[PDB]
């Protein structure tokens, strides 16, 4: 899906959703009163893993799924998590991401088979009780999300521009499949709301070529880019590897999960 | 929901604008169709008064056709291109409305109105015809660039605007945003370009072209260049109308015909002897068009069988067509009176 490719500069996304970091903690601060910035950094890993396992059962493709992870966020960025329960919005999200494309189609019940099963098998740890929400659910969320993202659906990311690179650089067979994963990594942060594509695929580009011990100095060098965005992006990078290390969400998510505010019921 | 937050859920229902809150349009149906009905409305709350287009999307919920108009739309701007304003989500029934500005003409109107005028003008401001075509050029180029086909071109799509701030000015509408694996195969032909007929997989750029160039033909002379009887991609009778208009292609004309689906069952059907003294020369000739005109030579090139051959919407832009007097204008009307009625209410 080529629309709008090389329209970033004019885009939604670049004018709409690259938020100032000040604005995106500020907002955070109402649900920093029940969880600690750790916790709430951990179920964002978490909601990143269990949309990209929803998305893996149903065979969409990396794109589609790095969408739905950024329909997720921008949600959430401005909205407490008590708002929309995150389990109902996960699904919701990739949902809507799929019917972004016209190459197929995602049923009602493949869609709520899918979050039944995959919840079930995948994250028992985190969820005792089964998937409670029917596709009735899942079609009024919809209307909230896309309320809420200004009907802004068209999403760039940097595996388009990462391979441009890697082409370019003449090592697609060294370096693309780390790099690559390295960028599927920066989903489980902040950084698709916080840079523009092509900056964070330029450093996953680095931090592969440093893992791989492969010299590109030269290459990097004949850019015209701010390297101090970029040295900016390698150190969360860095930085979520070593969150990684110290982290079992498999022990700790279900704990984390009870601390999160809750809906508010009716009168 | 029952476990959505309350609060959150009552603020947003106090905030939401609703579209019957804002704009006054029961009544006013100046459109139907299969993708949904469009209304002329003006602005309630008066800080306003011009008109404006109220889409609302055929069914319920967001299908996979509304979630990719409402997303290319949101991100298309190009004067040449019809421009989302405004999207309601309708909580209670679930409807999607979309707000467009008016626009009072569109060329099915404007061509069956000089197509009347024979019975008792074609095209009469100097430039018009010129005009609505480098416009048309200007705004399917920018589709193209961004890799976005219309893939159902055809002069009820082709609107342009009336009195106002964008004086005729053409606004390409009504994209086929959604085609389920960019497949004409899947759930009038007067437009459709000749692969399509054989049995084309994918809608190309080139499809979009032949439309244009179709259009064309029509703006010259007020008739469909491709009229054909209202009676699978293959469609004996079209085909039989290209060829009585153009003649039949030789091998070399195109090559790859034989790749199509539908080739031996052209075979089968049609016999090149059929058409041996038929041309786009003479079709146009009996239409008073010059065939040493450059607009005759532009038009042959956009009415190429073979889609490799026909020209781009870029290189048509820059034909030494729109460089001879007169040039074209922003109003396609060029400051003239319009005399077009404007549109009756469905
Ligand atoms: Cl032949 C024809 C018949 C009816 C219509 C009505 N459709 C419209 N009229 C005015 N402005 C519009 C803006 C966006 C989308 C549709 C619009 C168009 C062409």
């Amino acid at each position: 899906d080529k629309a709008m490719a090389g329209n970033f500069w004019q885009s939604s996304h670049y004018l709409q959703w690259i938020l100032d970091k000040q604005d995106l903690l500020k907002e955070r601060q109402k649900d920093l009163k029940f969880l600690s910035e750790e916790e709430y950094w951990k179920l964002q890993i978490f909601f990143t893993n269990v949309i990209q396992a929803l998305g893996e059962h149903l065979k969409l493709r990396q794109q589609v799924i790095a969408t739905a992870t950024v329909y997720f966020k921008r949600f959430y960025a401005r909205y407490s998590l008590k708002s929309i329960d995150p389990v109902l919005m996960a699904p919701t999200c990739v949902f809507l991401a799929s019917k972004v494309e016209e190459f197929g189609v995602v049923s009602n019940t493949r869609l709520i088979a899918a979050a039944t099963s995959v919840l079930k098998t995948r994250f028992s740890y985190a969820f005792p009780k089964e998937f409670p929400y029917r596709m009735n659910h899942i079609l009024e969320c919809e209307f909230y999300l896309l309320e809420l993202m200004d009907c802004c659906l068209i999403v760039y990311h940097p595996y388009r521009p990462l391979l441009q690179y890697v082409q370019d650089m003449g090592q697609e067979d060294m370096l693309l499949p780390l790099a690559w994963r390295i960028v599927n990594d920066t989903y489980r942060t902040d950084l698709c709301l916080l840079y523009p594509p092509f900056m964070i695929a330029l450093a996953c580009l680095h931090v592969a070529c440093v893992v791989q011990q492969k010299d590109a100095r030269q290459w990097f060098a004949e850019l015209s880019v701010d390297m101090e965005k970029i040295l900016e992006i390698i150190r969360v990078i860095l930085k979520l590897y070593e969150q990684w290390k110290n982290f079992d969400e498999r022990k700790e998510m279900a704990t984390i999960l009870s601390k999160m505010p809750k809906p508010k019921p009716p009168p | 929901d029952d476990k959505m937050d309350y609060d959150f859920k009552v603020k947003l229902s106090s905030e939401r604008e609703r579209v019957e809150d804002l704009f006054e349009y029961e009544g006013c149906k100046v459109g139907r169709g299969t993708y949904g009905h469009v209304y002329k409305a003006k602005r309630k709350d008066g800080k306003d008064d011009k008109d404006y287009a109220l889409k609302q999307i055929e069914g319920t919920g967001i299908s996979m056709s509304a979630c990719r108009e409402i997303a290319l739309l949101r991100e298309l701007k190009h004067p040449n291109v019809i421009s989302l304003q405004k999207v309601f989500l309708s909580h209670a029934d679930r409807k999607v409305w979309l707000l467009f500005d008016y626009a009072e003409h569109d060329l099915w109107h404007i061509i069956k109105f000089h197509r009347a005028s024979k019975a008792n003008p074609v095209q009469l401001p100097r430039g018009m015809v010129k005009s609505l075509l480098y416009q048309i050029l200007d705004g399917i180029h920018y589709l193209h660039a961004n890799w976005v086909l219309h893939r159902d071109l055809k002069p009820a799509n082709i609107l342009v605007m009336g009195e106002g701030p964008e004086r005729g000015r053409v606004k390409i509408a009504d994209m086929g945003f959604a085609r389920l694996f960019n497949s004409p195969l899947k759930p009038t032909f007067w437009y459709r370009a000749p692969e399509l007929l054989l049995g084309a997989r994918h809608y190309t750029k080139a499809i979009d072209i032949w439309a244009i160039g179709c259009i064309f033909a029509e703006l010259l002379t007020s008739e469909p260049i491709f009229h054909c009887r209202q009676e699978n991609p293959y469609h004996h009778d079209q085909l039989d109308r290209i060829f009585n208009v153009m003649g039949f292609p030789a091998d070399k004309d195109w090559e790859d015909i034989k790749k199509m689906p539908e080739h031996s069952t052209l075979m089968k059907d049609f016999r090149r002897n059929t058409y041996t003294n038929c041309s786009l020369i003479k079709y146009m000739e009996k239409h008073k068009v010059k065939p040493d005109s450059k607009a005759f030579h532009l038009l042959q090139k956009l009415l190429t069988m073979d889609p490799i051959k026909r020209i781009t919407s870029e290189q048509a832009m820059q034909d030494p067509y729109f460089l001879e007097d007169p040039l074209p204008t922003s109003d396609v009307f060029a400051g003239c009176q319009i005399p077009y009625p404007k549109r009756e209410f469905l």
